[PDB]
């Protein structure tokens, strides 16, 4: 979620505030796979 | 312990994988990438219009042409000159000569932690002034879009077609700011830090991208033409990136040596 | 009309508030990015690969070893996030823009040479004290790990933390307890023996990666000092 | 009754007017857990630190005035040897560690007879720089020694002797009129004390816990108790009586938790 | 829009709101001090620990006691706690910061004289009375103890609350009945018999306590006067 | 009753221990700790930034350093000297002769009811202005940082570096107040009031704890280096120590009898 | 809870408001027990 | 209850607002009872 410290009430919708992508149809992994 | 560099992954261990020790507790996640560039910072100074402007018509440009510089604020985190996107970064040491300064502007707090090549995020803009008690209005328009120059009469008042728009033009308060998350909008999917495509196919500037930003805001008094000042008002553009994800992990720029 | 009374913070515009703010031109469907691999979740995924240190000899990634044999470090360092071995390492140039770490700086070699050359390397960590170690004796009293050459060409040296506070400061402007971790040093065991028709001085290459528990804090602005 | 022996690894005191372990802050300080701020494993007690360190302090006049003390460092005591308390197997290990943690109990002996009065406050005080000199130093054995008592006056009381890093030519020098490291004399027994009358007890005990800033400070600098001898009642008898009763303290050093080996302490 | 209408006390900054404000730096782990014990609950705690009491004759906190037996107090005075026999006492010098109190005042004695030293001593605490008692006869009529030396040497002489208010007055600045709650007094009801070779003229050794229900309220402006 | 006091433990009676009486109702909790300090109070009355400043060379600093003087605030109750933390406070009494004045500061209700060692609290920061319709903004930079001191050029004007950055810079409009709580942001565990060891280990100074602070806030004017005024302008700085914590109890300071 | 009158609701939560410590693995006691 | 029409909502408790009595264990009445 980010810095975002409200964890109650988003008055915006999800669609008006942030921007999703349209669709076509702790753990950090590693970037290099020795194979 | 015994380990192979070569090979290309060196597995990160603790202190007890060679000695007699243990592991330590994670404290805080302050690296995450949507945390870390959740923040405000200063883009460009850009100055205030007065009048109808001219968008600065594009590189290379001979003299005599009246364009208007330094009026554009182009929301990119790249090297820009003259309210362009430009590929080297360029600052003036021995300034006070003849020419036309071009204004040159740059994310000094994003390339020390662009660690990474690709990266989207929405914009997050605050336009704060550098006047004391002004009232101003901020304009944008989108990723390939351009300036709507000229003028129309309006009460015997040139009235520029830039107060009108479906793009927003966010009107301050006398003494208040600005502040409007803009979404990501750019062709592309991702923002390319580092580039070595060219947009173009003939006479195409190699690791130059077109439609790279977030769009051009820019800053007018909301009074008609006729009321045109003579002292130069400022302005600056703060910016956060909401929401960012960043790809592909790439270089840092080189600290020198002296 | 729902009375409510602002604060003494009203209309302050705070550059780093943990909250949204208004949208302008909402309803964009943004292009899918599915497709592009290794996201970046963390900037510690970055600090766990390890990158060349640089040495003033122009300035060196590996090191030089001459055949003269005096008892002295071959080469040494403090372990502080600001000194200047450290100024292109992405331990060093991610933590040089933080202010606090936590967690364990990882020296890795490679042993450049010839495969024919053998021999035997110490590397000794060595707490803050009054007076840095030279002599060999006074680094096998410290914490070492003498390194052999052979069929592997690698030693991940973890340096360990040891620290009278939870975090450490990472940019020494004034020096203390709290930002230089003592010494590092490197000192040549027994004496490199090349056979006839090798090239004399071999090359030890040194990299500098993070622990798997390496913690950051606090973020600070960063050295516009790259753009000059 | 009151008649308590401490045996404690190796060295057993006695005393047999005893008022009772005065222990401080908590139930058992014995009890103490590791430090959270190394990843090293750390050096525990062993059966050669785990014993009575008892050295000698400044002898006790009618020349002594009201509040007259006399400052031990802990473990500074150990570093500076003050009063001969060598530690032996603890100095000796202390030199070799940068972080140092432990609780101490302390117990002061000063026999006075049933025909003296007089009446010390034996007490241990948290966190003062009582030892120091103004300009920054330490005291030396000599200067242990040239003087036996350090009077309360107004510099102690207020604060204003306290080592402080000096302005230099650009600033203006101020006028220094206090400082937090003062000694409140009225108010010493707040601290955990006890007080050695000449009528009730020969022997003080006192047991403190581990307190700092940090959870672990370090070996060669710290200051975290300091053991206080303050002449309450001065001493008065009449002639013939037995002059000037020597002051003990025997020092035990409960649960230490070095970290951090290195070498020997060399500046 | 949810219509409000802020008050009267808009954009006020009071110093006192029970309140807290916008964070601007959040999230950050502080180390933890389980480590440390100890822990201050209540300033209770410490006004409940007996400090010594100063006597103006370099005030002195024991009490000379002649072998001159004259009909005086020994040593006497208010239990007002603005009193300079109360400026660096626990009881004081917490009580001095602020404006009301509740509760025993507990005056605690000890005799610092030799042990072969016998004798009796009155503890007499009087209500306020249009002129202070110095008679024994004068004060045996109030509230008394009388305090036996022996192989016990303490005698906490708990001050009892007597007040026409549910709370009193820490501050005589106009004298009244409620800041000045009558005097202390110790007289000595037979003389010390002290055999041959001990020291003459003894010392009785003053403390000032607090009691198991002393209250406090009202916090007010301190005295800087330390600083000067 | 028949106690000893010289055994340390003295237990708190009531007037029925001794005599016939009875226990008093205990009325209010304004002794608690985390109520006695959760109140404002004066700290430091610094000076306003009007351009890219240098923070104040450690100590002993010799003549002729051009540095600014009492424009930063230590935020910590303990003695500070010229924003740097000290052990013994100074006042002046003689104060119109030359060489610099060194800004000294204390907190005054502190101390009188600091009767404890140890302590620690979320520090909730007020910076008050002391000038008729003064618009201003307010840094900060923690416990183990520093002062970034240059001016980067925007447009011709040289804004200084203080203005960016990841710490809070709150921005005060004209006539309003800045409040912001800090955290605990201190390498230490707690706070010493009292201290006795030494941060280095050679040419140390016994007693003063080198990261005993809440960092340092100033103050500064939002407009540029070309607009720096002449007439100095004061500001007030309101600590308020929220959830605040106090073990080892200890003095309290000398009242005088005179 | 201390000087805080705000018994209803709290906007921004625990970790942001207050500062928590990190995890390693009425009635007033007195401050010296005599054993 | 008084001059009080906020029937509704109190912020503050009643300890802050009011000040309550510490605890020490339509129709008129006339002030004069003949007995």
């Amino acid at each position: 979620r980010g810095n975002n410290g409200n964890m109650t009430f988003n008055y915006y919708a999800n669609t008006y505030q942030n921007s999703v992508d349209f669709s076509t149809s702790g753990i950090l992994n590693p970037l290099g796979y020795l194979k | 312990s015994t380990d192979n560099a070569e090979t290309g992954v060196i597995e990160a261990g603790n202190t007890d994988t060679d000695f007699s020790g243990e592991l330590a507790a994670p404290g805080s996640n302050h690296t995450n990438v949507k945390f870390l560039f959740d923040r405000s910072r200063l883009l460009n100074v850009i100055k205030v219009l007065e009048k109808d402007a001219v968008f600065p018509r594009p590189f290379p440009t001979a003299t005599g042409t009246q364009q208007d510089d330094g009026y554009f604020c182009l929301l990119t985190p790249r090297p820009t000159v003259a309210s362009r996107p430009a590929t080297r970064f360029g600052l003036y040491v021995s300034p006070s000569d003849s020419g036309v300064l071009a204004n040159t502007s740059l994310d000094f707090n994003f390339y020390s932690l662009a660690c990474f090549t690709y990266f989207r995020s929405d914009l997050e803009v605050t336009v704060v002034s550098l006047e004391p008690d002004l009232e101003f209005a901020v304009g944008w328009f989108p990723s390939g879009s351009e300036y709507q120059a000229s003028s129309f009469v309006y009460d015997q008042l040139h009235v520029p077609y830039h107060f009108t728009g479906r793009t927003p033009r966010a009107f301050a308060s006398k003494g208040g700011k600005v502040s409007f998350v803009l979404p990501w909008n750019s062709v592309s999917s991702v923002l390319p830090v580092r580039w070595g495509g060219a947009s173009k196919l003939s006479s195409a500037t190699r690791g130059l991208p077109a439609h790279a930003d977030w769009g051009t805001i820019y800053a007018f008094i909301p009074r008609p033409n006729e009321k045109k000042s003579t002292a130069v008002k400022h302005v600056a553009v703060y910016i956060r990136y909401k929401n960012a994800r960043a790809w592909c992990p790439s270089m840092l720029p080189f600290r020198s040596y002296k | 009309p729902i009375p409510t009374a602002p604060r003494e913070n009203s209309l302050m515009f705070l550059s780093t508030t943990p909250d949204d703010t208004v949208p302008a031109y909402g309803n964009v469907r943004t292009p899918p990015v599915n497709y592009l691999p290794g996201e970046i979740t963390d900037l510690l995924q970055l600090a766990r690969i390890p990158t060349l240190m640089a040495f003033g000899r122009a300035y060196v990634p590996y090191v030089a070893v001459p055949t003269q044999f005096d008892d002295k470090p071959l080469i040494s360092f403090p372990i502080t996030l600001s000194d200047p071995v450290y100024q292109n390492t992405l331990v060093g140039a991610i933590s040089s823009n933080f202010a606090n770490y936590r967690g364990c700086i990882q020296i890795t070699l490679t042993f450049c040479g010839p495969m024919m050359a053998r021999g035997k390397f110490l590397l000794s960590y060595s707490p803050p004290n009054g007076t840095q170690p030279q002599t060999l004796s006074e680094a096998m009293q410290c914490t070492y790990s003498i390194w052999d050459i052979g069929l592997n060409s690698s030693w991940t040296f973890v340096i360990p933390y040891i620290s009278p506070s939870d975090y450490r400061e990472t940019r020494a402007i004034t020096n203390s307890v709290y930002s230089a971790d003592g010494w590092f040093s490197l000192h040549k065991l027994t004496k490199i023996t090349l056979p006839p028709d090798c090239p004399q001085s071999p090359c030890i290459l040194f990299f500098a990666s993070a622990g798997e528990d390496y913690t950051l804090r606090l973020p600070v602005d960063c050295n516009p000092s790259y753009v000059f | 009754d009151r008649v308590t022996t401490q045996t404690a690894g190796n060295t057993a005191i006695n005393t047999q007017s005893s008022l009772g372990v005065l222990c401080a802050y908590v139930e058992d300080p014995t009890k103490s857990d590791p430090p959270s701020s190394s990843t090293d494993q750390p050096t525990t007690t062993f059966t050669a630190i785990d014993r009575w360190y008892t050295g000698r302090l400044n002898s006790w006049t009618k020349a002594v005035k009201t509040f007259s003390f006399q400052a031990v460092p802990l473990p500074g005591a150990f570093l500076s040897r003050q009063g001969g308390l060598n530690g032996g197997a603890f100095t000796a290990t202390l030199h070799r560690h940068f972080l140092m943690k432990c609780g101490w109990q302390v117990q002061v002996q000063c026999n006075l007879t049933q025909f003296h009065q007089g009446a010390l406050l034996v007490a241990m005080v948290p966190e003062t720089t009582l030892d120091v000199k103004p300009d920054g130093k330490a005291k030396s054995l000599q200067e242990l020694n040239e003087e036996q008592w350090v009077e309360m006056s107004d510099d102690y009381r207020t604060g204003k002797n306290m080592p402080f890093q000096s302005l230099g030519t650009y600033y203006r020098p101020p006028n220094w009129t206090w400082g937090p490291n003062f000694i409140n004399p009225y108010q010493v027994t707040v601290f955990p004390h006890q007080i050695l009358n000449a009528r009730t007890s020969t022997s003080v005990d006192i047991n403190v816990p581990y307190i700092g800033e940090t959870p672990t400070q370090s070996s060669e600098t710290q200051n975290s108790w300091t053991l206080l001898v303050m002449v309450l009642v001065p001493l008065d008898y009449k002639e013939g009586a037995t002059t000037d009763p020597e002051i003990t303290f025997s020092v035990r050093p409960t649960s230490p938790y070095f970290n951090g080996l290195r070498n020997r302490y060399t500046t």
